[PDB]
């Protein structure tokens, strides 16, 4: 699991 | 450059056209052409230029990420040599990848920033700023790491305080500027506690808050919400 | 050209990175650059840039289909007048599909088929230039489209007189042909019956030859075997 | 549902 960036 | 002869609502046209088409490098050229006519952007303007820089490095990252994989498998103990193709090949996604990311620092510098006044405009561009460092910093090796770094650090600090003065709890741009400082602190600057306080505090002031909003945008904002617990559960 | 200073070895070596990265703009890139060293192509390399190639046009066709999608709509009575971007759009992704498509034909034709006397190179090289001969057929809306679709017929059916004579039923280079001459009769020749004849008679002969496969070789046809009869199963 | 060609 990567984590989250602002991202859609 | 090569959109100067297209008219600014022809290349808006196109970038959305192009987005369609998910042709990312096409998109950020129309935006690129669309900057550089002088006008501010409007809101969904600014949206079309972070959503094509952001998918055209997004893939230069990913395949950046592959690469280092590799050359660093290739520098293990007991790996044959196979010569300097990895670490030229590595090299040559990575000056492409700066460059992308100097081009965007460049349209942030001349002249976004600078006119953006109100602060949806101010802190999207801040942020914006903050993530183009980033992203440099994430491939920077050398003497300028640390003035990469804290350049990134500087635009989201500046991002931070304007937000935090002028918008809700609740607002995306504070909130996914939240999310990408988080990000910064956790696996650029070696800071993970700061980053997990951040997201907590961030995730705790934007649920205060939700009973104010209308459904829409109740959704966009537990969207992001959802994002910075996805970060929380992996990093706690 | 650009890549006439690399090694034959460094630049296979590098397309095979590129594909790692999923880059195939620049692994198509290094596979000209490979292929204009002059020397013949192994199997291996010749898979590599068939996938590179045939990666970077499927992106800009793909592109294609959703920009002349949305011009047709636009061309449909009560559609309001919004200007010439969207077929300049069009247009300018065509013209790069075109360069891509003309790019891979002049490969073949200088000197890639004229070198391969083997059926397997041969053959697959034909295949590639029906392939690319049918993509160009795909956008073509003048007065060389039926030589155009001329072309694509005449190197597949020299293709598959080859692959008749010289390879086995499950050939997995004999059934992509075929899959691809199918389609080729179906949505380009205006020859449905055609193509489903083609794709039913490939697979039944397919099918009497699995008894004398290895396992290995038995999931290499029958996976394109199961293609052959998707096409079946929508077509009928 | 697009019919096939060969691809991966
Ligand atoms: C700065 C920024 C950009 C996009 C968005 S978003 O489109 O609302 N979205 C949910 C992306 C994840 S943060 C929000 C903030
Ligand atoms: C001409 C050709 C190219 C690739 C292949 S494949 O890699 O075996 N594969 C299953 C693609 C679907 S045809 C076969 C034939
Ligand atoms: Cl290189
Ligand atoms: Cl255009
Ligand atoms: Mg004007
Ligand atoms: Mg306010
Ligand atoms: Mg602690
Ligand atoms: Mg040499
Ligand atoms: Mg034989
Ligand atoms: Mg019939």
């Amino acid at each position: 699991r990567r984590r989250k960036s602002c991202q859609a | 450059g090569a959109m100067g002869s297209m008219e600014r609502a022809s290349l808006i046209q196109k970038a959305k056209l192009a987005e369609q088409a998910e042709r990312y490098e096409d998109m950020a050229a129309f935006m690129k052409g669309a900057v550089e006519k002088g006008e501010e952007l409007s809101n969904e303007e600014r949206n079309l230029l972070s959503v094509a820089y952001k998918n055209v490095v997004g893939g230069q990252r990913a395949a950046w990420r592959v690469l280092s994989s590799i050359e660093q498998k290739s520098n293990e103990e007991g790996s044959e040599e196979k010569g300097p193709e990895v670490r030229e090949y590595r090299e040559k996604v990575e000056t492409e990848l700066q460059g992308v990311c100097d081009t965007v620092l460049g349209l942030l510098d001349s002249h976004l920033i600078k006119e953006a006044g109100d602060a949806e405009s101010r802190v999207f561009y801040l942020k914006m700023k903050g993530d183009y460092y980033r992203y440099l910093a994430e491939v920077a090796t050398g003497d300028d790491k640390k003035r990469i770094i804290d350049s990134a650090r500087s635009a989201y600090q500046e991002a931070m305080d304007i937000s935090k003065k002028e918008m809700p709890p609740t607002n995306p741009i504070r909130l996914g500027l939240a999310l990408n400082f988080s990000v910064f602190h956790y696996e650029i600057a070696n800071s993970p506690e700061e980053a997990i306080s951040l997201a907590k505090t961030t995730f705790d002031e934007a649920m205060a808050d939700l009973h104010t909003l209308s459904e829409d945008s109740y959704k966009d904002s537990t969207l992001i919400m959802q994002l910075l617990r996805d970060n929380l559960t992996l990093w706690t």
